[PDB]
């Protein structure tokens, strides 16, 4: 709030969205390579491939599932709690 | 043609517009009928199944009247609209050289006072536009720009002239003035043309302003939704490079 | 590439312009246009007329005709 940077971590090519879960403290960033999960306790973020760069993101008010908005239309229910995707 | 049948048969305007309607179809036999009709026009100037039945009968009548080229080259150019129609018939049919000859003969009359006329007749201006079109296929553009500057000094609302000067600017890579005159054309057209809109969107894409390109293409589609190549060439790349 | 705009059909511009058919036969020989300046723009249909409803419709139509120009506020 005052203006002190917490951490400055790079992505591959570009970043698109930032989503904060209303329940848990950590956030999810949506970028070129994939969506990274940065947490205050764990600086390590897993990296995986995506077909292309995402557009937007939205967390559930209870933190159940995360929806990724994509230009080609692929909205995926990539949630850490349930690996099933709709 | 349904409207054309309302015209008097003996009127010259009906006789030339019949050739125009026949040449509109782009069919080569219709092109020949229109060519012979226009030659007849210049020679004479020198000296609900019933509706479909009437359409067919007038088509057959044009065909049989089609069953004189040197007459166009040698006679006095007294009837300009017939000359323009003959020239565009020659161009569409494939003979570019003869079209050049006949239209140069038409426009050696005034080459200017004629364009500066405040008259309903605009056949001379359309001849200028055709000359620009033909010169754009010759590899030279300086004379086309000469003609365009003449007609636009005479006529500031000639949207097609703005389009052509923007296009030859696009060849010259002078993109800022190309976009400026394209905006002029877009204002005059009131955002209701697929081709100037297409090239304006492509210029915005090359200029890196994809929001403006999306606006232009959305106007193109909300007015002429069936225009091809618009989305797949402008909208996709505008969406892709909106947030680089 | 070639593209031709979709323009309204002739019968879309006017519904009771059936003279377009008729005038397309007589003109096969020459022009009789001084006789054709008399055909009515519309045509009568097969309907029934209630007096009070018809008068109300006429009054409403004349009021709408006045108010179409009155919307501009020019006086």
């Amino acid at each position: 709030s005052q203006g002190e940077g917490i951490v400055k971590y790079q992505h591959t090519e570009a970043i698109q969205a930032l989503a904060h879960n209303p329940t848990s403290s950590q956030l999810a960033s949506v970028s070129s390579v994939d969506w990274g999960i940065w947490s205050p306790e764990q600086p390590k973020v897993s990296k995986y491939s995506l077909p292309s760069k995402g557009l937007c993101a939205a967390w559930t008010p209870n933190g159940k599932t995360l929806a990724i908005g994509m230009l080609d239309g692929t909205v995926m229910m990539l949630s850490k709690t349930s690996e099933e995707k709709v | 043609e349904q409207l054309l049948l309302l015209l008097p048969v003996h009127s010259e305007e009906r006789r030339i517009l019949q050739a125009y309607c026949t040449m509109a179809t782009r069919r080569p036999e219709e092109l020949e009928t229109a060519l012979h009709l226009f030659l007849e026009c210049i020679v004479a100037a020198e000296t609900d199944d019933e509706d479909l039945q009437l359409l067919a009968s007038m088509h057959e009548a044009a065909a049989e009247l089609a069953q004189t080229l040197a007459f166009a080259l040698q006679c006095k150019v007294i009837h300009p609209e017939a000359f323009l129609g003959l020239a565009i018939c020659l161009f569409i049919s494939g003979q570019e050289t003869a079209a050049r000859n006949v239209l140069a003969r038409l426009l050696e009359s005034k080459d200017p006072i004629a364009i500066l006329t405040c008259s309903e007749d605009d056949t001379i201006e359309r001849a200028m536009l055709f000359e620009a079109y033909m010169d754009t296929q010759e590899g030279r553009l300086k004379d086309a720009r000469f003609v365009l500057q003449q007609v636009l000094s005479a006529n500031e609302g000639c949207s097609s002239a703005w389009n052509e000067l923007g296009l030859i600017y696009e060849r010259n890579q002078k993109h800022k003035n190309a976009s400026q005159c394209y905006q002029k054309a877009w204002k005059l057209v009131q955002e209701a043309d697929p081709d100037v809109g297409y090239k304006l969107g492509f210029n915005y894409l090359r200029g890196g302003q994809p929001v403006k390109a999306i606006d232009v293409c959305k106007r193109v589609l909300t007015h002429h939704a069936t225009y091809p190549r618009i989305e797949a060439d402008i909208m996709d790349a505008a969406y892709s490079m909106l947030r680089p | 590439a070639g593209f031709q705009a979709a323009l309204p059909r002739l019968n879309e511009l006017d519904v009771a312009n059936s003279w377009d058919k008729l005038l397309r036969m007589m003109r096969s020989e020459y022009d009789m246009s001084c006789l054709t300046s008399c055909l009515a723009r519309e045509l009568d249909e097969d309907v029934a007329w209630n007096p009070e409803m018809l008068l109300v419709q006429l009054t409403s139509d004349m009021l709408d005709a006045a108010e179409l120009q009155k919307d501009s506020g020019e006086a």
